[PDB]
């Protein structure tokens, strides 16, 4: 039964408190902005950014690969943009980490209210 | 954790197996524990002070710089401590010992150290006059327990002494938390004044270092053994 095993797989994940609700939200509106302020740094997308940190985040070779044959590149435009956001000082860095961390919330987030 | 309860372990510790991470808590794995959701955090406020004293040489322990605790003088006699100046005295209390405030109108004219052992005379906002004594020290007169002395200075005539001391104690302050607040700040952390402690949803309730000094954390929701 899979509605069996998806609704204990979904009993694995607890719920949320609201110091942890409020938490998760305030990180994910700071990944945002964080990507708002790299995308003034080195001057490119927001959802470009995003997708480079989740291509980094929810998994490695599997988010490029089969969202169909053709996305983008691998090696090329994934990667390059990846070294280019690498090469920047230390608070951009920082707002990149922050970035990530944001991501994560947001899918936590998404168990709890799944 | 239950409410309320403080956590026995600090934050980022290394704990093992058997070990109590609070009153009701033990840890079941060897790792390093870590601080989740803290209810409280503490600051510890640096106060720096220069001021003066005067006390007979026959009970003086000469020392160039005196630690908490440290044996300052003997004080074979019970000594009023005589004002060297006029003025409003401010009378503040810390701790075990006391310090002194000589103020004319507005500008302070002198700063009076009174260290444990050390009776105050006199009351706050009370008027003293040049020779009128101060305090007392009876017997002993130890440092206090939380402050330390240093860049002694040394001026003798006759059984007086008289001596500048450059103070460095710790005021403790709590600060309570709220579910709309998160800590920036780590555990231990060195920080500077007018510095972002705890964020919040407004600016109101963000907490504002208002010295230098040292942060603590305390009462975590829960710890994640890790």
């Amino acid at each position: 039964d899979p509605v069996r095993q998806y609704l204990h797989e979904i009993g694995q994940v607890p719920l949320l408190t609201l110091e942890e609700e409020i938490d998760l939200a305030r990180k994910v509106e700071e990944g945002m902005e964080a990507i708002k302020k790299l995308s003034e740094a080195t001057g490119l997308d927001q959802e470009l950014i995003r997708e480079v940190v989740r291509a980094k985040i929810l998994g490695t070779a599997r988010i490029q690969k089969i969202p169909g044959l053709k996305e983008k590149p691998d090696p090329k435009t994934v990667e390059e943009v990846d070294g280019k956001l690498k090469s920047l000082p230390k608070e951009l860095k920082r707002y990149l980490h922050i970035a990530r961390e944001g991501e994560a919330a947001r899918q936590h987030l998404i168990e709890a209210n799944l | 954790l239950p409410a309320g309860v403080d956590a026995l372990v600090k934050d980022g510790e290394e704990v093992v197996k058997g070990q109590e991470l609070a009153p009701g808590v033990v840890s079941r794995m060897d790792g390093v524990a870590l601080y989740r959701f803290p209810r409280r955090v503490r600051v510890d406020y640096l106060r720096k002070e220069r001021a003066a004293l005067r006390i007979p040489l026959s009970a003086w322990v000469e020392k160039e710089a005196y630690r908490p605790g440290e044996v300052l003088a003997e004080l074979s006699e019970p000594y009023l401590f005589r004002a060297e100046e006029s003025g409003v005295v401010e009378l503040k209390d810390l701790a075990e010992g006391h310090l002194i405030y000589l103020r004319q109108e507005e500008e302070v004219v002198a700063r009076y150290f009174l260290p444990a052992g050390m009776t105050p005379l006199v009351v706050e906002g009370e008027i003293v006059e040049v020779g009128q004594p101060l305090a007392e020290g009876k017997g002993l007169l130890r440092l206090p327990r939380h402050m330390t002395a240093k860049e002694v200075e040394a001026e003798e005539e006759g059984d007086s002494v008289h001596l500048t001391l450059f103070l460095e104690w710790t005021e403790p302050k709590d600060y309570k938390v709220a579910p709309h607040m998160n800590v920036i700040v780590p555990e231990g952390a060195k920080v500077q004044a007018g510095e972002k402690i705890v964020a919040a949803i407004d600016p109101e309730e963000e907490v504002i270092a208002e010295a230098e000094g040292v942060v603590h954390l305390h009462e975590p929701a829960s710890i994640l053994v890790v």
